[PDB]
C-alpha cells in the first residue's frame, strides 16, 4: 500500500487519525473495517452524534503496483449530553441504576460511556440473580442547539436459581476437592459475582492448566440454569531414585518423592534422603490443606542429618497449625524441636564469641571438643495471595512473613523473623508485558544477652536469590585462629600449628545476622516462543542487587581486616532468564554477568536448577 | 503385496508383539485401502488397538467403520468392543494399586459406556455378548450411585441441605434398586431434621424401616 | 519476471536535444497525470508540493512561479490551459483557477472527491472527473456547480479514471463499469449509456482507463479487451475488435495507433478491426502513451529512453536516453516543440 | 479385570403401605435376559 | 547406558550414576 | 474457640418476600403460583403435590434466618392450603 486519503475533516489531521489504523499492506486490505470502525470510535468518543463514512475506495495501480485508498468523511459538530432518562422494570434497584448513571450536566457526549454504563447496569443485575437482563438504549438529537439525551430502556427478567453443579475434567482428583472451592451453593439464587470466585479459586490451588466457566439452561424451565465447569489437570510432583554405589563411595543411593497433589487426594507430600560415606540425610514433609471443612490446615515435617569432619548432627521435628481469617488472609502457629551437636569444629572468632556468650570455653587453637544443646521453639506466620496463576502469575501481589522464638527452657535463646514479599503489574491488555518486584528481608537476635547460634545464620546468594552468584558466597568471610590439628603432615596453613602464625582472612563464608535482596524483571513475549512454548515458558530480563551484614560484629579488636558491621557493601548483578515448565517440572536456565562486585566474592555468571519456587 | 502383510500380522496376533501386528496392519491399510481384506484388516486394527491401549485410535477406527458399514454381519461385535473401550478409560493402575475408590472421579466415560452397551442389549437381544453386557451393565449402575452418594455425603457436611435433599431425590428416580440408595436414605432424614420439616421426617423414617434389613 | 529487450535500433537523424530544466522533485513513485502544458510560448509545470511555475517555452527559462501550499497541497490531475485560465485539480477535492498572465489564484472550490484526471475547459464549462464517480460541471469564472452526474463505482482499480471529452455540444464520458455515455452539456442531461465490455473476472479484470471523436464517430478501447467504433447520437456500435489496454491512443491519417496492455504497439486501420502492423521491440518494458511528432511516433518507457518509431510499418527509426530515473505521463509536442517531463521534477525539451 | 462379576444383586424397594415413591425414569432401564453366552475369561474377543 | 522410556519416565546406568525419573 | 474461623455466607432456598407472599390466594393454579413465586425447589417426592418453599441465609459467624412457605394442592391443581413459619421454634 502506498497511500491511505482521508478526506473531509476540518477539526483533525490525517497525520494523527491514521496513526490508529492498522494498515500502513498488499492483500491485507480485508482488515480495513477494523480501521473504520476506529473511525467510528474516534469521533464518537468526542461527541460527534451526526458522524458516519459516506464511502469507501480501494483501487490498483497500474500493473499491481501497489494500492490507494481513499475514505470520504462527513464530519459534524460537537453535542452535549443534557441528562439520562431511565425507565422500565427496574425491580426495586433504581437508586443503584441512578448512582451509575450521575454525569457531570456539560460533559462532552461519549459513545463508549454510554456502552459502559449499560455494560455497568447489566453486571449490576448479575449480581442479584437477573441472569438475562434486556438493556437496550439509544440517542435523542436536538439539533436546534446540538443536545443529545440518552434513553435506556431497562427490563431486569427473572431471577434464576442453580439447579446442579457438575464437572467434566475431573480424571484424577477426588470430586470434593472442586466443590471446597465454589462459593455458589446449589439450591440458592445465581450471583455472577459469587460464580466468578470459582474461576480464581480453581487456579490458585495450582493443579490446573485452565478453567472454562459456563451457563446453561435447563430446557424443561424459563428460570434454572447448570453451571459446567471444565477443568484441564497439570501433572504435578515427581518421583526420583539414583544410584551413588563406586569404588571411592561404597554403597550409596539418594531417593525422593515430591508432590502437591497426592493421588488427587489434595494432601501435600515430601520426602527425600540419601545416604553415603560421608553423611546421612532425611526428611519426611506431609500437610492436609483441609483438616476441617471449613479451611483449617495441618501438618508438619520429621527430618535428621549428619555430617563427618568438622563433624556435626542434628534432628527434629515440626507440627503446625493454621487457619484463614478473611477471604485473602491467613495465619499459622506451630511447635517444634531441634537437636543439634558439633565436634571438631576449626577455631573462629565468630564462632568463639558465640561460645564464650553460653558459657563456654573452648581451648585456644584445639580441635578437641564438642558442643551439644536440645532447643525448642515456636514457629509463626502470615500470608496474603491474590495472584491469579499457580505458576505464572499475570497480577496481583504475595506476602508472605515468617518467624520464630525461643522458649524458655531450651538451651540458645533467640529470635528471627524474615519477609519474602513479590508484586505483579501487567502493562499490557494481553498481559504480555509484565513488571515484576521481588523482595526479601530478613533479622533476627539473641534474648537475655545471649548471641544468635551460627549454624541459624542467614545466607545470600545462588540462583533462588540473587542471580549469578555462586551459593552462599555474599556475606561476610570466617577468620580463623592460628593448632591441634592432625593434617599438619601434608592442607589450610593457618589451621596447622606449622605454618599457622597469626590471624588469617579466608574465603569461607560464615553467614550473617541480617539480609536485604531485591530485584526487578520484566516479563515479555518473544518471536521464538510457538504455542507449544507460549503456555509453558516464560522469558524475562532483570535487575538484581542484594547486601547482607554482621549484626554485632566488633571491628575495634581487628584493624588489619574489612569491617562486617557496616551494611551499604551491596552487590549487583544484572541479566536474562528463561524460566520452562517443562514435564519435570518448572526449570530455571539464566545467565548473568555481576557488574558490582566486592573483594572476596566469587562468580557463577550461568546458573541453572529445577525450579518450583518463585 | 497385501498377502505377505496379512500373514505377518495374522502370526503376530496368534502369538506376537502387538506392536508389530499393528505396523503390518498400517501398511496394508496404507497400501491396499479399497482391498476385500479391509473386511478384516480394520477389525484387526480396533481389535489391536484395543491391546495395545491406543483408546484414542481405537475410538477413531470404530467411528470409520461404522461409518462406512451402515449394517454389517458383525456390527454387534464393534459396538460392543466399543462399549470396551469406554469401559477402559475409567481407571488408572495408580488408583488401583492403592485400593482408591474411584467413585469420585467423573464419571463421563461411564455415561458413554452405559450408553454404548444399553444399545447393544437392546438392538440385539439374541446376541451372543449379552451376559457379559449385563453383567457390565450392573457394574456400571452402581458405579454411578456411588458418584451421586459421594456428593450428597458433602453437602451434608458444608450445610447445604436443601442440595442435598435435591440430590438424594435424583437418585431416588434414577437409581431406585442399588445400595447407594439404601446408604442415601439416612442423609435424607438428617437433611430434614436439620430444618422444621418434621412431617416429612416421618415419611423417610417410614420408608427406611419398611426396606431395613 | 519478464524481459525488457533492450533492441540496436540506430539514433536515426540524432534527435537534438534542446535543453533542460527542472521544477521541484516530481511526481516519483506516486501514480499520477499531472503533466505540464505548453499555451503561448509558455511551459506550465508542478510538483506535488504546490509549486507551480511558468517557464520561457523557447529557452526553458522560469519566468514566474507561484507556491500554493503553506501539509502538502499534494496537487495532482495535470494542468489545464485555455483563454485566459490555468485549471490545477488535487487529491483534497480542491480545484484552483489561476490566470494564464500571473498564475495568482483566481479562485478555488471544493468538488467533492480527488481530482484525478485532467481538468478539461469547454465553451464556458470546466468537466472535473473525480474519484468516487461524480461528473461536476464547473462554472470557469467562479468555481460554482452547473450540474453534477454520477455513475456507479465497482471495487476495482484507479487507472486514471480517464477524464471526458467533447462534442458537438455534448460531453463524452465513461468510466470503471465497462460503460460509455454522453451527457448534454447545457443541463447534465443524460443522452446515452452503452456496454463496451464484459467480464466473468468481475473481482479480477479491469475495466477502463480516452475516448476521442472522428469525423462523428466516437472511438474508445476498455482495458478488457474492447476497442470499439460507436456513434455519436446513440450508443450505436460501427465496429468492434478485441483490443484493450489503459494508455490513451493516436488517431490520425485515418489509421489508429495503440498501445496494449504488454507494451505491444499496434497500428490499425481506422475502418475496422484490421491490423496494419505490430512491434514487440519495446514488449514488457512500461511504456508511457504515444504521441505523433513531425510524422513519427514518440513512446517512453520506465527506463528514460525516447523511441521514434516510423508511422508507415513500424520501423524503429531511433532511440534516445534522455533521463535515467524513466517517464510516466505521456510526451506533448506543439509548434516543432517536444516537450516531455521525467518521472522526477526535471522536464526535457527536444 | 473380572472384578465387575462381583457387583452386588440389585433388589428392588418397596413402599411402607400407603405412601409411594415417585415415579422413576425410562433412563437406566436393564432388560431380563437368558443368560445363554459366556463371561469374563471364557469368552473369545477376537474378530470373527 | 541410558534410555527414555517414556513420556515422565527416565532410565538409565550411566563406579556408575545410575538413575530414575518418573513424574506423574 | 471455632468463633474465629472464616466462613463463607451460606444461602439456601429460593428468594422469598413479603411483597409476593401477599399475592398467592386461595383458587390461583400451580401456573398462576409459579409464575409470581417462582418454580418451587423443593416438593414431596413421595405423595400429593405439596409444594415448599424455604428462604435460609447463614453469614459468617450470625444465627440462622429462616422462613418457610407450605403450598397445598388438590390432584385437580386447585391450590387448598397455605401455611408459613415466619421463624424457627
Amino acid at each position: 500500500i502506498q497511500q491511505i486519503n482521508i478526506v473531509g475533516n476540518h477539526a483533525f489531521t490525517t497525520d494523527e487519525l491514521i496513526s490508529h489504523f492498522q494498515l500502513r499492506r498488499k492483500y491485507q486490505k480485508q482488515k480495513l473495517a477494523g480501521d473504520l470502525e476506529t473511525l467510528r470510535s474516534y469521533y464518537l468518543d468526542r461527541g460527534y452524534a451526526r458522524f458516519n463514512i459516506d464511502s469507501t475506495q480501494v483501487s490498483l495501480t497500474p500493473d499491481k503496483k501497489g494500492i490507494y485508498v481513499t475514505v470520504n468523511i462527513t464530519e459534524g459538530d460537537q453535542y452535549k449530553l443534557s441528562g439520562v432518562e431511565v425507565s422500565g422494570n427496574l425491580a426495586g434497584h433504581s437508586a443503584e441504576i441512578e448512582q451509575l448513571t450521575k454525569i457531570e450536566p456539560g460533559e462532552l457526549y461519549n459513545g463508549t460511556k454510554v456502552t459502559k454504563m449499560e455494560d455497568d447496569i447489566k453486571k449490576l443485575l448479575g449480581r442479584y440473580g437477573y441472569a438475562y437482563p434486556r438493556v437496550q438504549s439509544m440517542p435523542e438529537i436536538n439539533d436546534a442547539d446540538k443536545t443529545v439525551k440518552l434513553r435506556v430502556n431497562v427490563d431486569a427478567g427473572n431471577r434464576f436459581y442453580v439447579r446442579k453443579i457438575r464437572f467434566e475434567g475431573n480424571d484424577t482428583s477426588k470430586d470434593a476437592v472442586l466443590r471446597r472451592e465454589m462459593r455458589q451453593m446449589e439450591g440458592a439464587w445465581l450471583g455472577s459475582d459469587l460464580v466468578d470466585q470459582g474461576k480464581e479459586r480453581l487456579n490458585r490451588l495450582g493443579f490446573f492448566e485452565t478453567v472454562d466457566t459456563d451457563t446453561q439452561r435447563v430446557p424443561g424451565s424459563p428460570d434454572q440454569v447448570d453451571v459446567v465447569y471444565k477443568v484441564k489437570e497439570r501433572n504435578t510432583g515427581c518421583f526420583n531414585f539414583g544410584i551413588g554405589y563406586g569404588t571411592e563411595s561404597g554403597v550409596s543411593f539418594q531417593a525422593g518423592v515430591q508432590q502437591d497433589n497426592w493421588l488427587g487426594t489434595g494432601y501435600a507430600v515430601g520426602i527425600n534422603g540419601t545416604k553415603n560415606d560421608y553423611q546421612t540425610y532425611a526428611e519426611l514433609s506431609v500437610t492436609n490443606p483441609y483438616f476441617t471443612v471449613d479451611g483449617v490446615s495441618l501438618g508438619g515435617r520429621l527430618f535428621y542429618n549428619d555430617f563427618q569432619a568438622y563433624t556435626n548432627k542434628s534432628y527434629g521435628t515440626d507440627v503446625t497449625l493454621g487457619f484463614p481469617i478473611n477471604e485473602y488472609n491467613s495465619l499459622r502457629a506451630g511447635l517444634g524441636y531441634v537437636h543439634n551437636s558439633l565436634s571438631n569444629m576449626q577455631p573462629q572468632v565468630a564462632m568463639w564469641r558465640y561460645l564464650y556468650s553460653m558459657g563456654e570455653h573452648p581451648s585456644t587453637s584445639d580441635q578437641d571438643n564438642s558442643f551439644k544443646t536440645d532447643d525448642f521453639t515456636f514457629n509463626y506466620g502470615w500470608t496474603y495471595n491474590k495472584l491469579d496463576r499457580g505458576y505464572f502469575p499475570t497480577d496481583g501481589s504475595r506476602v508472605n512473613l515468617t518467624g520464630k522464638v525461643t522458649i524458655p527452657g531450651s538451651d540458645n535463646e533467640y529470635y528471627k523473623v524474615t519477609l519474602d514479599t513479590a508484586t505483579y503489574v501487567p502493562i499490557d491488555d494481553d498481559h504480555k508485558w509484565v513488571v515484576l518486584g521481588r523482595t526479601r528481608w530478613g533479622y533476627g537476635d539473641g534474648l537475655g544477652g545471649k548471641e544468635m547460634p551460627f549454624y541459624e545464620n542467614f545466607y545470600a546468594g545462588g540462583s533462588s536469590t540473587v542471580r549469578g552468584f555462586q551459593s552462599n558466597t555474599i556475606g561476610p568471610k570466617a577468620v580463623y585462629f592460628p593448632q591441634a590439628s592432625n593434617y599438619d603432615p601434608d592442607d589450610y596453613e593457618c589451621a596447622t600449628q606449622d605454618g599457622a602464625k597469626d590471624l588469617c582472612k579466608s574465603d569461607d563464608a560464615v553467614g550473617g545476622n541480617a539480609m536485604a535482596v531485591a530485584s526487578l524483571e520484566f516479563i515479555t513475549p518473544t518471536p521464538f516462543i510457538s504455542d507449544k512454548y507460549a503456555n509453558s515458558v516464560r522469558t524475562s530480563f532483570f535487575w538484581d542487587m542484594g547486601t547482607v551484614w554482621d549484626t554485632n560484629w566488633d571491628s575495634s579488636q581487628y584493624s588489619g581486616y574489612p569491617d562486617y558491621s557496616d551494611p551499604s557493601n551491596i552487590r549487583m548483578s544484572a541479566g536474562i532468564a528463561l524460566q520452562w515448565m517443562s514435564p519435570l517440572g518448572p526449570l530455571v536456565f539464566s545467565y548473568a554477568q555481576p557488574f558490582k562486585k566486592y573483594d572476596g566474592d566469587k562468580a557463577e555468571q550461568f546458573q541453572f536448577n529445577i525450579g518450583k519456587t518463585w | 503385496p497385501p498377502n505377505e502383510i496379512y500373514a505377518t500380522a495374522q502370526q503376530k496376533l496368534q502369538d506376537g508383539n502387538w506392536r508389530q501386528a499393528i505396523t503390518q496392519l498400517e501398511a496394508l491399510d496404507n497400501r491396499y485401502p479399497f482391498g476385500p481384506y479391509s473386511q478384516q484388516v480394520q477389525l484387526d486394527l480396533i481389535y489391536a488397538y484395543y491391546k495395545n491401549a491406543d483408546l484414542p485410535l481405537a475410538q477413531a477406527a470404530i467411528d470409520r467403520f461404522i461409518r462406512l458399514n451402515p449394517t454389517h454381519p458383525n456390527i454387534d461385535y464393534v459396538m460392543y468392543m466399543r462399549g470396551l473401550t469406554n469401559m477402559a478409560l475409567d481407571d488408572s493402575a495408580l488408583q488401583g494399586f492403592f485400593g482408591v475408590d474411584r467413585s469420585d472421579r467423573d464419571p463421563q466415560h461411564a455415561r458413554a459406556a452405559f450408553s454404548d452397551f444399553s444399545k447393544l442389549v437392546r438392538g440385539y437381544p439374541n446376541s451372543q455378548y449379552t451376559t457379559d453386557a449385563t453383567k457390565r451393565l450392573v457394574f456400571l449402575k452402581d458405579r454411578l450411585a456411588k458418584y451421586e452418594y459421594s456428593v450428597a455425603e458433602y453437602y451434608t457436611e458444608r450445610g447445604a441441605w436443601v442440595a442435598v435433599v435435591n440430590r438424594v431425590e435424583g437418585m431416588l428416580r434414577d437409581y431406585p434398586d442399588t445400595q447407594a440408595t439404601r446408604d442415601a436414605l439416612p442423609l435424607m432424614e438428617n437433611a430434614y431434621r436439620q430444618m422444621q420439616m418434621n412431617a416429612q421426617a416421618e415419611k423417610v423414617a417410614k420408608i427406611i424401616a419398611a426396606n431395613s434389613s | 519476471v519478464k524481459m525488457s529487450p533492450l533492441p540496436t535500433v540506430e539514433n536515426q537523424f540524432t534527435p537534438t536535444t534542446a535543453w533542460s530544466t527542472s521544477v521541484g522533485s516530481g511526481i516519483g513513485n506516486f501514480y499520477s497525470n499531472l503533466h505540464p502544458a505548453l499555451a503561448d510560448n509558455v511551459v506550465y509545470a508542478a510538483d506535488r508540493a504546490g509549486l507551480v511555475k511558468a517557464l520561457n517555452a523557447d529557452d526553458g527559462k522560469e519566468i514566474w512561479s507561484v507556491s500554493l501550499a503553506e501539509e502538502p497541497a499534494l496537487l495532482s490531475g495535470g494542468v489545464t490551459v485555455s483563454g485566459g485560465h490555468v485549471y490545477i485539480g488535487s487529491e483534497k477535492a480542491q480545484v484552483y483557477a489561476l490566470n494564464t498572465s500571473d498564475g495568482t489564484v483566481a479562485w478555488q472550490t471544493k468538488v467533492a472527491g480527488e481530482a484525478l484526471s485532467r481538468p478539461v475547459v469547454s465553451d464556458g464549462l470546466v468537466l472535473i472527473h473525480t474519484s468516487n464517480g461524480q461528473l461536476q460541471a464547473l462554472n470557469e469564472a467562479d468555481g460554482a456547480v452547473k450540474w453534477t452526474v454520477n455513475l456507479d463505482m465497482p471495487s476495482l482499480s484507479l487507472r486514471g479514471e480517464s477524464a471526458p471529452t467533447t462534442a458537438f455540444g455534448a460531453a463524452v464520458v465513461g468510466g470503471d463499469n465497462g460503460r460509455v455515455s454522453a451527457v448534454l452539456m447545457e443541463q447534465g442531461q443524460m443522452i446515452w449509456q452503452q456496454r463496451i465490455s464484459q467480464a466473468t473476472g468481475s473481482t479480477e479484470i479491469d475495466r477502463l482507463s480516452t475516448p476521442v471523436v472522428v469525423n462523428g464517430v466516437v472511438f474508445a478501447l476498455a482495458y478488457n479487451g474492447n476497442l470499439t467504433a460507436l456513434d455519436l447520437r446513440s450508443g450505436q456500435i460501427m465496429w468492434k475488435r478485441e483490443l484493450g489496454s489503459v494508455n490513451d491512443f493516436i488517431v490520425d491519417g485515418n489509421r489508429i495507433y495503440l498501445v496494449d496492455q504488454n507494451d505491444r504497439v499496434m497500428a490499425l486501420t481506422i475502418d475496422g478491426g484490421v491490423t496494419l502492423w505490430t512491434q514487440s521491440d519495446l514488449l514488457h518494458r512500461l511504456l508511457t502513451s504515444p504521441v505523433l511528432y513531425n510524422g513519427n511516433l514518440v513512446v517512453g518507457d520506465s527506463e528514460g529512453y525516447l523511441h521514434w518509431i516510423n508511422v508507415e510499418d513500424g520501423r524503429f527509426v531511433a532511440q534516445q536516453k534522455v533521463d535515467s530515473s524513466g517517464f510516466q505521463t505521456e510526451p506533448v509536442a506543439a509548434d516543432g516543440k517536444l516537450l516531455i517531463q521525467a518521472k522526477d521534477g526535471t522536464v526535457y525539451s527536444i | 479385570d473380572e472384578a465387575y462379576l462381583e457387583a452386588a444383586p440389585l433388589a428392588e424397594l418397596h413402599a411402607p403401605a400407603g405412601m409411594i415413591l415417585p415415579v422413576t425414569s425410562g433412563d437406566y432401564a436393564i432388560p431380563v435376559t437368558n443368560g445363554s453366552g459366556a463371561v469374563g475369561k471364557a469368552l473369545d474377543i477376537r474378530p470373527p | 547406558l541410558n534410555a527414555e522410556i517414556r513420556d515422565n519416565v527416565r532410565f538409565g546406568l550411566e563406579a556408575v550414576n545410575a538413575n530414575f525419573r518418573y513424574c506423574f | 474457640l471455632e468463633r474465629v474461623v472464616y466462613r463463607p455466607d451460606i444461602n439456601q432456598g429460593n428468594y422469598l418476600t413479603a411483597n409476593d407472599v401477599s399475592k398467592i390466594r386461595v383458587g390461583m393454579t400451580q401456573q398462576q403460583v409459579a409464575y409470581a413465586l417462582g418454580t418451587p425447589l423443593m416438593s414431596d417426592p413421595f405423595g400429593t403435590n405439596t409444594w415448599f418453599y424455604v428462604f435460609r441465609q447463614q453469614p459468617g459467624h450470625e444465627g440462622v434466618t429462616q422462613q418457610t412457605l407450605t403450598l397445598t394442592f388438590n390432584s385437580s391443581g386447585v391450590l387448598t392450603n397455605i401455611d408459613n413459619k415466619p421463624a424457627l421454634s
